[PDB]
Formats: C-alpha cells, structure tokens, sequence
C-alpha cells in the first residue's frame, strides 16, 4: 500500500508546512492590520489634538 | 481516518487468513 | 491514537493468535 504512505505523509508534511506558514503569514499582515488601528488611534488623537 | 480504514482492511485480511488456516488447520484433523 | 493503535494491535493479534492456531493445529492436524 505505497498509498497509505503516500496519504500518511502527504497529509501531515503538505498540510503542516503550508498550513503554518499561513498561520504566520497572516498573523504578521493581522499585526500590520492591528497597527493600522493603532494609527488610526493616533489620528483620532492627533486630529483632537491639533 | 482512511488511512486506517484500508491498515484495517489489509490488517483484516491478514487474520482472515491466519484464521482460515486456524480454522483449516483444525479442521483437518 | 490509542483505540487505533490497540486495536490495531488486535487484528494483527488475531493473525499472529490465528497463526500460531494453524501452526499448531496444522502440525498437530
């Protein structure tokens, strides 16, 4: 059954490899996003501000 | 789990056929 | 998974079980 070996990694090593690396792909573009709000925070306050 | 559904399969068929010949083999006398 | 891996181990149990069956009984038979 050369298919259950296929199966057995292709699961675990196309899926943790592509899968992680979006898990951290994203929460970097997530913190980005995060700063967008915390510089629109400092907009709010910079337009009070001024 | 697919992977075991056919590990389970090929493990079946293993005891089916040791146990066929259990089965035969004292059935033969 | 221990359910797996147990059970598992018990078909492959009932083919070494069964094979020792049918060695024994087939030298005997």
């Amino acid at each position: 059954l050369n298919e259950l070996q296929a199966l057995i990694e292709a699961h675990f090593e196309n899926r943790k490899k592509e899968e992680e690396e979006l898990v951290s792909l994203k929460d970097r573009i997530e913190r980005r996003r995060a700063e967008r709000a915390e510089q629109q925070r400092i907009r709010n306050e910079r337009e009070k501000e001024r | 789990m697919d992977a075991i559904k056919k590990k389970m399969q090929m493990l079946k068929l293993d005891k089916e056929n040791a146990l066929d010949r259990a089965e035969q083999a004292e059935a033969d006398k």
